[PDB]
């Protein structure tokens, strides 16, 4: 009947082409998808010392290139960027390893973002249960250091890159915590040599 | 309940065409227009649907290029252009007001115009 | 009723439940959204965060549900899941426990002229910060950001039915005395997205009884 | 997409018969309309979602079927029932009208 | 193959193009389903003051 | 009630008899809120609803 | 195995689960029923509750 | 491609049965083996005689109804399938203070062409044994 | 494994008649027993099912008015007898038990009484 | 409900040849067995599930079919491989079995 453009772009993508979410976008055997990502902080909102135990609202933008997801502009009468549903397309399961729950993923899972390139982005609301260690000698005058390891469970260095954009976390949303104060956000990507 | 159009017209080919087709009797909006074509064979062809509220035009894939279909608020008439006309184009020409709900179908239809190439 | 099972019917023959529901690609859906407070639940001194029982009336409009109440037993309402059809991700961003989206096991009501009328009710725990320099003599301002997560200014418009809260149905809590609750509008630029979004923060504004 | 043929394309039938009209579709469907036009003047809806009547329709006749077949049924034929039946379906893209049953006496 | 009577009934009764629990039963238009309800209560398991 | 749950308790199934009627008896726990009068202690009436 | 798999397709082609088991109708089933205990969590003396596995 | 037609080939409803166990004839018994991956002990809770780990269980087993040759499909020799859709054996642990007996989240698992199945599902278990309090503070714990 | 039957009966239309079916060679409950007819064309239909063990019986619908079938579980023997017999009923019925389990098959035959009418 | 029709009717083939006999049934089925009569004594149960075969049975037929077409083949024939063979189907209420197949020299 009476059909959006994007109506007929989503026939067009997922249901003509037969488009499946299980088999990563490898145009050869043994290549890198180079997907990157890059942390912002929103809030700290405890730093709970008794059970070790922070508490942080983050927005991690993780952003790749698909190249199944590409159509041509102006076919569809203009559409640049278009929204579907996480749980349709692939995307690498990068997440928490040291947080005091059991719950390592997203429990909301919203829709992400797709563009004519292909480039997917995709930024999912999260707050995290981190699990980091006490320094409580010099209490109450004390530094402490809390650490985030993302990394993916199911795909490994030999079949996905990870590419930190910026050496340091943004401060760009943040509200002042009021007991604590962030005095340095840096980041890194750590790789074992003799160990792939 | 009434729908009016345009006379019949001789047009020369390679010429455009506009024909008209302005309804009263009931609320103009909130119906949307089709232009229906029938030949002499009897068996009648749809062109496009247009919406007089916003004009949301869905034109057919067979004839996307040859019809402008344009309205006109104030007056409550719309208007179908016709260009690059050939042989096939000798036709009775239909205006019909239907309401965009799940019938889908047309409630009420014009005298219906005749055009000969 | 035959007629309003037909209409069920037809209605969710063919219905894609994830496009956004525009006639033509290049107009934002408009929501009205309105907020109303069952009770206050508590407010953690201690731990600086707000349980609120809220409904999130959202109002909306959907091209592809429209019906002729002539030509179908005279219906003009129906009642379908919030699954099969689409809706907005209005998402808190001050949230402090758990998950962001609110759960779908209530119904929606369709008119006849498109018009959809969603009222999920949810719990929240917000992360407003306090004030103690007054103790118990003290007046505390808690704030409430709702928003779209992901479209922007030119998908969404959001828009605020009211001007206040809705205190209609406000269950008294005798700990804590509403003055004033209202609801502001902004239109915001973050600094990932090269973007506006729209967004509607609530503002309670409480006082203890002493 | 879908294309609809009628059967048959010329009949008739003695005041007092029934009167089966067919139409079918390639591919399958599920609600489908019928439109009558008498000679000389302009079609009107006649009936709408496979078997409803529209409003000045005597209650004489019945549409019925599914899938890529249907079929217009009239129990009491009239003399003022002579006329051209159309079937026409909107469920794919575009609105295609069938050929015509043209009912006489 | 081998059935019940329930099984026949439960058949016939919600069949999906007759059936459907989302409208209301309404034989008309503003009709009233009268339903009519009656608290049973079981147990005082705790009053948290 | 002082939870979020709004929702319907469980779904045991339901009696329905030859003309139609339809009983329903679900078994549900609740966190009720009621307002506590504490001017006499321990000597109080409590009318919660 | 191979039988295993032809009676699991013949098994449950159709299955209504909501009709009870009995080849009668004024029939009723049997449930032979026992409970068994892993390990008694608490016994809340305050509340007035009991945990059991 | 070439992984998109083998998991339609070895998955398929006429010829694959997620619920019947992989043995080639009757009493077959399908050696499945184990290990354990401790990761933190969060809480070794006292008064309530509840420990509280998260582990990375691994386990693999055979299943010949997974079986093909590389050479028709292109050099491939492993996959990435959902655990919910192959079978598994559902190994738990009974002593837990919780009702929790099964894993968490069910992470993809990995199938060659041998037939050996490898999967590394995380889960924590609140795990429930008896406290030696006889010393104190100066005391071992056996918690099993 | 045998199933025995009565012999051949001579009965005049309108006067009901009762054969019989006795097995041996297997446990005789845990089956099944299939009353099938056969015609002089050789074209054979199924009468109705009975279990022995406790007596739910399934009728075929053509046949619900006139057949009436019994079990005995003293000496391990089912009756059916027939009602409203015509000119159109003279044929062959065999008794045959099969296991209730999801072959649904008829695993042994009797001889096969003949009546005539 | 569901009635089954054999082809053909009568047939005949030499020791020594392929043989198809074929059952078709007015809507769809998954499961349908076979019987075997001879002349003057007892049918015997033969093929089942559409497929397998009884204890009593040489393996060189076999069963074969989907939907509403089902086949019995015959690879070598044999010579006391004169009989009348039945199709029938519970899938569907009532129990229907099928006209017969006679196979002769
Ligand atoms: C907050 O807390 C975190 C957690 O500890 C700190 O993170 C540490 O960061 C430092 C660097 O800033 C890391 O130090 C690095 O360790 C690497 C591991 O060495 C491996 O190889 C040897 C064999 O020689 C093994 O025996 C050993 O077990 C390791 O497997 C080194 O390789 C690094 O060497 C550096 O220089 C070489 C040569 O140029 C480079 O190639 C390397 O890339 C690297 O730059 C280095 O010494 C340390 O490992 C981190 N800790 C953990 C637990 O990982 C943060 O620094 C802290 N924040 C602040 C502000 O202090
Ligand atoms: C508890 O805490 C919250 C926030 O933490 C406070 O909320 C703020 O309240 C103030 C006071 O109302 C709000 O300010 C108002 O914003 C309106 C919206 O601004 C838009 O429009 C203007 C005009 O075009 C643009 O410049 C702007 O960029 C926005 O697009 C304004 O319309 C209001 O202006 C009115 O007042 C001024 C005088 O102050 C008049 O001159 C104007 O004509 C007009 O009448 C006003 O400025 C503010 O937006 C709220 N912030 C948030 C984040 O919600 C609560 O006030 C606080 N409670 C207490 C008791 O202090
Ligand atoms: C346990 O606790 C509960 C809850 O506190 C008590 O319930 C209250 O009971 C009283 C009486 O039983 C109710 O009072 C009734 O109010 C109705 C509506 O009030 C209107 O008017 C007021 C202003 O006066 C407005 O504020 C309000 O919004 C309404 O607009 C009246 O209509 C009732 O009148 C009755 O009589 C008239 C004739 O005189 C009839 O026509 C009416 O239909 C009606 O039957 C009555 O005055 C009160 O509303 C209840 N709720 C609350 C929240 O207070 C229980 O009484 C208590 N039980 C015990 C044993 O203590
Ligand atoms: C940490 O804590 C755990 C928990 O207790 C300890 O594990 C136990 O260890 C002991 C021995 O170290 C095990 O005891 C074994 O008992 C078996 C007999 O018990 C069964 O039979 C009787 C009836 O006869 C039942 O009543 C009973 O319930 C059992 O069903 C013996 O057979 C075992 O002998 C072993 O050696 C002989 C050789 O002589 C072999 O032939 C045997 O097969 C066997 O291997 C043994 O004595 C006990 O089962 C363990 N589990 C439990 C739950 O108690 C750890 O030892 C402890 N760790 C440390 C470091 O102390
Ligand atoms: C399709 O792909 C093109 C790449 O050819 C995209 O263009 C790139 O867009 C990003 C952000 O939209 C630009 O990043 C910006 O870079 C500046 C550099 O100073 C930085 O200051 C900003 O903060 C931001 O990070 C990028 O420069 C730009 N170009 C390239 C070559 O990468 C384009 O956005 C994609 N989408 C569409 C719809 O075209
Ligand atoms: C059909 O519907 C009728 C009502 O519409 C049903 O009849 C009602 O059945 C209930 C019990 O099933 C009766 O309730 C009992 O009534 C006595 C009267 O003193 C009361 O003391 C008992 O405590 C109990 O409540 C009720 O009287 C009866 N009639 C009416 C008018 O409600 C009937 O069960 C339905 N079904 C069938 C198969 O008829
Ligand atoms: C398929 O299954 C066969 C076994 O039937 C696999 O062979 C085994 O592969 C594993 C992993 O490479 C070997 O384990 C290794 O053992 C050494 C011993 O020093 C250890 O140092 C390594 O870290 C690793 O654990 C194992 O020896 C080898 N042999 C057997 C009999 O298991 C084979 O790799 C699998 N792959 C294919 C495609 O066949
Ligand atoms: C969606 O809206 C745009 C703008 O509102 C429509 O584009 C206009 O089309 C008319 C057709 O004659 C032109 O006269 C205008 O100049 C166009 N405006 C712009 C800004 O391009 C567009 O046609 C609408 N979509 C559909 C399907 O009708
Ligand atoms: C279900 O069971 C009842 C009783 O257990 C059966 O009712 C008996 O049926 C026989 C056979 O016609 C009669 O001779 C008896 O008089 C019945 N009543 C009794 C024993 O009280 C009933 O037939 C069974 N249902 C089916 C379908 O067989
Ligand atoms: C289109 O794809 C979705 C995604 O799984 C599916 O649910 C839907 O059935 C598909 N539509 C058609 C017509 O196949
Ligand atoms: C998109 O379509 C237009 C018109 O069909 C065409 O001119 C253009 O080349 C297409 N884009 C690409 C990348 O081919
Ligand atoms: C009831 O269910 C049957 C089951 O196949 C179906 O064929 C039929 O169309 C349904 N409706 C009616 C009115 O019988
Ligand atoms: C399963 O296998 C059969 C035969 O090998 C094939 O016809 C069928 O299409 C397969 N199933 C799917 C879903 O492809
Ligand atoms: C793989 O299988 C194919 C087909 O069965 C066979 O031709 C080939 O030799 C096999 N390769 C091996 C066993 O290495
Ligand atoms: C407004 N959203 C919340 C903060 C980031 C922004 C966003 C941008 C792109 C995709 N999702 C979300």
């Amino acid at each position: 009947r009476v059909a959006n453009a994007e109506e007929k772009l989503m026939d067009d993508l997922l249901n003509k082409t037969r488009y499946n979410n299980l088999i990563r976008p490898a145009t050869s055997s043994s290549q890198l998808i180079s997907i990157k990502l890059q942390l912002s902080l929103a809030q700290l909102i405890s730093v709970n010392e008794r059970e070790q135990i922070m508490t942080t609202n983050v927005w991690l933008k993780q952003e790749w290139t698909d190249y199944r997801l590409t159509w041509n502009s102006s076919r569809y009468e203009g559409v640049n960027i278009l929204r579907i549903p996480a749980k349709r397309i692939w995307l690498p399961d990068i997440v928490l390893y040291n947080n005091a729950d059991g719950t390592y993923e997203v429990s909301v899972y919203t829709n992400l973002i797709v563009r004519s390139n292909g480039s997917v982005l995709w930024l999912p609301p999260a707050i995290y249960k981190s699990a980091c260690k006490i320094e409580v000698k010099y209490f109450p005058f004390d530094q402490q250091n809390c650490t985030l390891k993302f990394r993916s469970w199911t795909y490994d260095h030999t079949e996905i890159d990870m590419v930190l954009m910026t050496p340091t976390a943004s401060m760009d949303d943040f509200t002042p915590s009021g007991e604590w104060d962030i005095v340095a956000l840096p980041g890194r990507r750590t790789v074992n040599p003799q160990d792939p | 309940v009434q729908l009016q159009q345009s006379g019949p017209e001789l047009v020369r080919p390679g010429v455009s065409v506009k024909i008209s087709c302005k309804g009263s009797g009931y609320t103009f909006t909130d119906y949307a227009l089709y232009w229906v074509r029938q030949s002499h064979a009897k068996s009648l062809e749809w062109i496009g649907v247009i919406n007089p509220y916003s004009g949301n035009t869905n034109y057919n894939q067979k004839f996307k290029g040859k019809a402008t279909m344009t309205v006109d608020k104030s007056s409550s008439t719309a208007y179908m252009e016709l260009a690059r006309l050939t042989s096939d184009d000798s036709a009775i020409y239909y205006c019909a007001s239907g309401y965009d709900g799940y019938p889908y179908t047309m409630d009420y239809w014009g005298p219906g115009a005749s055009v000969t190439v | 009723s035959e007629a309003e099972h037909r209409l069920f019917e037809r209605l969710f023959e063919d219905y894609n439940e994830i496009i956004r529901p525009v006639a033509n690609v290049s107009d934002p859906v408009i929501i009205h959204f309105e907020v109303s407070m069952s009770q206050l639940v508590k407010v953690d001194e201690v731990n600086q965060i707000m349980e609120t029982n809220l409904w999130l009336k959202q109002i909306w409009n959907d091209y592809k549900l429209k019906w002729n109440p002539s030509d179908y037993g005279g219906a003009e309402f129906m009642r379908v899941p919030a699954q099969k059809i689409w809706k907005p991700d209005i998402v808190l961003y001050n949230n402090a426990v758990g998950d962001f989206q609110v759960d779908d096991k209530t119904k929606a009501l369709l008119k006849y002229t498109g018009e959809v009328t969603w009222i999920p009710p949810a719990i929240f725990k917000s992360s407003c910060k306090i004030d103690v320099t007054y103790f118990p003599f003290d007046y505390q301002n808690c704030t409430m950001k709702f928003g779209s997560w992901s479209y922007d200014k030119a998908k969404i418009d959001l828009v605020l039915i009211g001007s206040s809260m809705n205190l209609k149905d406000y269950w008294e809590s005798g700990e804590w005395a509403i003055i004033k609750a209202p609801g502001y509008k902004h239109d915001i630029k973050y600094n990932c997205c090269e973007e506006i979004y729209p967004d509607i923060t609530y503002s309670l504004y409480i006082r203890r009884l002493p | 997409q879908i294309v609809l043929t009628q059967s048959p394309a010329i009949m008739s039938a003695s005041p007092g018969e029934k009167v089966t009209m067919t139409c079918s579709a390639s591919s399958s469907m599920t609600y489908m309309h019928w439109y009558q036009q008498k000679s000389g003047t302009s079609p009107k809806r006649w009936i709408y979602d496979t078997s409803q009547l529209a409003s000045g329709v005597p209650a004489r006749f019945r549409g019925s079927g599914s899938g890529t077949s249907f079929s217009l049924t009239i129990s009491s034929m009239e003399a003022e029932d002579a006329a051209t039946y159309y079937c026409q379906q909107w469920s794919s893209n575009p609105l295609t009208f069938g050929g015509g049953t043209k009912l006489e006496l």
